[PDB]
């Protein structure tokens, strides 16, 4: 109960943690023009 | 064939196809992302700009409406047909008018 | 008792067609270009005269995107528009022959 | 990495490789007011 070899990894972080609707998944624009979705 | 390694011939032989300069009146398909409605991509006639110091593609004000285009920094694509049927489908069918 | 697969199915190879062409007293559609079919008679035209260059056209031009549109215009373009109408199962191919040099040209110049 | 992964997503073959394109003989630049060209001229 005093070893801490065999620990987990992840649970070193802080423990805890289906479209996203931000996402320009369905959008063809280049990444290199995205200028042009400027609000202006 | 290249042009500056070849030099030797007064004229060229009938059949031949030649990659010349886009000039002042030809056709070009302009374009800006995204292309939301069917005017997005249109065909304009290209003014050559003789200034060296010009690196941005001019156009009229009242031409934005086609692409929903402003100047706040928007960049949009060119490209010049350079085959015969698109040459030709270009100025009949894709024309901006 | 349905057995195991035959040489008479599994073709792959569709059966050859016959091209039915509709007369023209029994014909439907329109007697006039679309812009498409005008585009493609122009555009096949003038590629056909980069590549031979032999025309009727009396008149003198320095491209072959004019010369066809002039021979679209003046009606000397040796071609025509075959409007495939049905694919029939028996394998017929129902089609129509439209001749552009007797169709309204919807083109401007 | 599997041959199957290659297909789904946006950067997969079909929606990147065709029913998109990389192609030549195209240019991009930065547009531009300009009242001296015709509304179907592009400078
Ligand atoms: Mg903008």
């Amino acid at each position: 109960g005093e070893d801490s070899s065999m620990d987990d990894i992840s649970a070193y972080s802080s423990p805890g943690l289906l479209d996203d609707p931000f996402s320009i998944e369905d959008v063809d624009i280049s990444l290199d023009v995205l200028d042009n979705l400027a609000p202006q | 064939h290249d042009i500056e390694g070849l030099k030797q011939d007064f004229r060229l032989e009938v059949g031949d196809i030649l990659y010349r300069d886009v000039v002042t009146g030809d056709v070009a398909f302009f374009n800006r992302q995204p292309s939301l409605e069917r005017s997005s991509i249109g065909v304009h006639r290209i003014v050559v700009l003789e200034n060296p110091k010009i690196s941005t593609f001019q156009m009229n004000v009242s031409a934005c409406a086609w692409y929903n285009a402003d100047f706040d920094g928007d960049q949009m694509n060119l490209w010049v047909p350079w085959s015969v049927m698109s040459r030709v489908e270009a100025e009949l069918l894709c024309s901006v008018r | 008792i349905v057995e195991s697969p035959s040489i008479c199915e599994g073709f792959v190879q569709a059966s050859s067609q016959t091209l039915v062409i509709i007369p023209d007293n029994e014909r439907i559609t329109s007697n006039v270009l679309t812009t498409f079919e005008a585009t493609r008679l122009v555009a096949v035209r003038a590629q056909q005269l980069a590549i031979n260059g032999s025309t009727m056209l009396k008149k003198k031009y320095s491209s072959p995107i004019d010369i066809a549109k002039q021979e679209l215009f003046n009606r000397k373009i040796p071609l025509l528009v075959m409007r495939c109408i049905k694919v029939t199962p028996e394998g017929q191919k129902i089609v129509e022959i439209w001749n552009p040099r007797e169709m309204g040209i919807p083109l401007l110049d | 990495p599997s041959i199957m992964r290659r297909l789904p997503r946006k950067e997969g073959r079909i929606r990147k490789s065709l029913l998109g394109s990389q192609v030549w003989s195209i240019s991009r630049s930065t547009i531009c007011g300009n009242s001296d060209l015709h509304l179907d001229e592009v400078g």
